């Protein structure tokens, strides 16, 4: 018993939303995710190329509107979020592939 | 642009899941059912009533207009 590594047992995703309301708070932050594979999976190494086409951004970065990522270059173009950020998180079993943004109250739609 | 500018709302969850993660049409008899009685029962008294007297109201007056086609017997009781 005491070398052997014990197996976890799974955990189900759920496709749904929690939605914590805070008028007073000054941005907004969203994150949007599916089922990733998890660790052993070879296909992380494509998620990951595909996050990296997304990409990521932020306010500062000084390539602005020229940026090759799409979304980075609407984001500056249309003011659309304070940043945003792609991700695979990746856990033994399983794992959550999404994005998450900040913006400004009245953005959120056009963002997501 | 209506969405955004609504309502000052503070401090409020809630849970949603996908509709397929779900029933369509969950616990009919427990919950359903019950309610749609439950809704029935709160209501009857309300609506029924007028309805009802309506119907009397109905019913009095075509037979009180088919009565009047009738003959009276005692108009020829003495006619010889």
């Amino acid at each position: 018993k005491e070398d052997a590594v014990p197996i976890l047992p799974r955990c189900r995703f759920t496709g749904s939303e929690i939605r914590a309301r805070d008028d007073a708070l000054p941005v907004a932050h969203v994150a949007l995710a599916v089922e990733g594979p998890g660790w052993a999976d070879p296909d992380n190494v494509v998620l990951h190329v595909a996050n990296a086409i997304i990409g990521r951004y932020d306010r500062t970065f000084g390539g602005g509107k020229h940026l090759s990522s799409r979304l980075a270059a609407l984001a500056v173009e249309h003011k659309l979020c304070h940043s945003f950020q792609t991700f695979n998180t990746s856990y033994s079993d399983t794992g959550l592939f999404g994005f998450h943004f900040v913006a400004d109250p009245l953005s959120i739609d056009d963002m997501m | 642009i209506h969405f955004g500018n609504l309502a000052r709302v503070r401090h409020i969850i809630t849970y949603s899941l996908s509709p397929f993660e779900q029933r369509a049409i969950p616990n009919i008899f427990s919950d359903a059912l019950p309610n749609v009685w439950r809704r029935f029962s709160s209501q009857v008294f309300k609506v029924a009533p007028p309805f009802l007297g309506a119907y009397l109201l109905y019913s009095w007056g075509t037979q009180e207009f088919e009565r009047l086609k009738r003959k009276n017997p005692a108009d020829y009781e003495n006619d010889q």
